[PDB]
């Protein structure tokens, strides 16, 4: 939860639009998510883009290169702590309480009780817990995206 | 060659006078969206109404 | 008072010369100062010209429409509150203390008791003891006018 | 206290180094490139002499009067960090103090520009018995 | 704090500038405009050096005694004025911005005695530098206008 601030909020127009997190000596952003970073530093990098996963990437300079978040692509089914609250893993899916994101939330990591398990990119209000889009690492660890069916971009 | 001249040149300053004109209307009302823009101005610098 | 901050200076060479400010979702500054709105989501819109009452007007965009004043005709003759002290309407004209305001003043709003902005300073001119303001304001009809005393020097 | 101002030059989001204001004029070395953190300062045009290397230029209408002010007379003085065979010496600032004004009652006897660790040198411009601007470069003097 | 002597220069019930009688002889800034407040004072001829921008004559007999007088030993530090503090430094008259403005002009630095006549003034950052008419060191009357310094 606090070891957060290694994710920073974009801006588009002034107003936090998104988040672009930081992951691997890499800072990832969602194409949905126009705008620009909110950090000089950050503010550089030329971002290479890979829309099948909907992210664009880009390596950080050296002077955070040690201060950047871990993966992982262990995720056992359970909790994992998330900024707005926990998510839920079962049945190979991603989850979260019924009302609690949206336009905005999207870029911001899924950290475990501190790796990355995942980072989020939107989701569709299965029920009274509400499934998202996230793009997750599968088992193999190759990254891979996970859309229920008419997920819509945050 | 001088009438195509002429009608230009005289189209072209009539519709910028009246543009001009259509502006130096409405601008007065755009500015203070508050009051009532009276029929006649409405119809004729043609206007929107605004809120 | 405390509504002052949503009017934002401007910067011309690096210092600052006005202020622009933001009404009825709608920013305006003066024309005869020069510079750029101190922010960024203002600094962006193209501002249209308006000569006859020498404003540079624009359209405030979306994010913070409902972040900006609101302003009235309803103008009774009585003390109304500015960001340097009261200014004291009477005989259709609108007059501060001698020597406040001067340069750098100019797109000041003056508001009302209820936080009414009543019209924009552009500039002024000292007579006697007290100094009149240049400035644009809604007639009865409430259509914008700009009202300036005899002599008056722009800010 | 006056070291406020000495203005931080940024290149890049970091502290290339610094600018001075001395006697109603800004001044700033070549080598350490930036864009000045000061708004008021940014639109001055900066005239460079690269004999003395430092481009410099006249500060606008409305800080004449807050300018610090220097004079000549070294008798063998403060800084920043904490400094004087003619020459100025201090081994433990480095590679971003560049531009630094070092003070003495005030006034600035002298703008260091890089230094050579004698194992420590500073390369610095100062101004002579008779007044005139110099640098005093140390042999093996690195910029900063 | 001797004020009778001081008149200001009036149009229309309002002070415009001031004149001084000091050392017998009474000196007027030529841009300031307008009549003492006394009737002998007010009819006497003004000659101009118009370089100088200074208009000055000789005060009647009976009021020769009753002058201020001048010296023009001006060390760097404070004067004593209606509204405050003046500032000597450097080879210019100083004065904390804001204090001091138009229809100024003329007024004499007191200790009490007067050592320059300002003129005018630029009023910079924190400081006003002002123009003022002085002697030079060899005592030669001079004027120091301080760039674009708008006359008080």
């Amino acid at each position: 939860k606090l070891e957060s601030d290694k994710t920073f909020p974009i801006m588009l127009n002034g107003q936090v639009n998104g988040y672009a997190c930081v992951v691997g000596g890499r800072v990832f952003k969602p194409l949905h998510v126009e705008g620009r970073i909110d950090n000089e530093q950050l503010a550089a990098i030329k971002l290479k883009k890979a829309s099948i996963y909907d992210l664009e990437y880009g390596d950080v300079p050296q002077c955070m290169k040690s201060d950047t978040l871990q993966y992982t692509s262990d995720k056992p089914p359970g909790f994992y702590n998330w900024h707005h609250g926990a998510v839920q893993y079962e049945n190979n899916r991603f989850t979260v309480p019924r009302g609690v994101g949206g336009k905005g939330d999207s870029g911001r990591p899924i950290l475990d009780n501190g790796r990355v398990v995942a980072i989020v990119l939107g989701g569709v209000n299965e029920g009274s817990r509400t499934a998202l889009s996230v793009v997750t690492w599968n088992q193999k660890g190759v990254t891979v995206k996970d859309t229920p069916e008419g997920s819509e971009p945050w | 060659c001088t009438c195509v001249a002429i009608i230009m040149v005289s189209c072209v300053t009539s519709v910028w006078l009246l543009c001009r004109t259509r502006n130096l209307c409405i601008t007065p009302y755009k500015l203070a969206p508050n009051a009532q823009v009276p029929i006649l101005l409405a119809l004729l610098c043609c206007i929107k109404p605004t809120r």
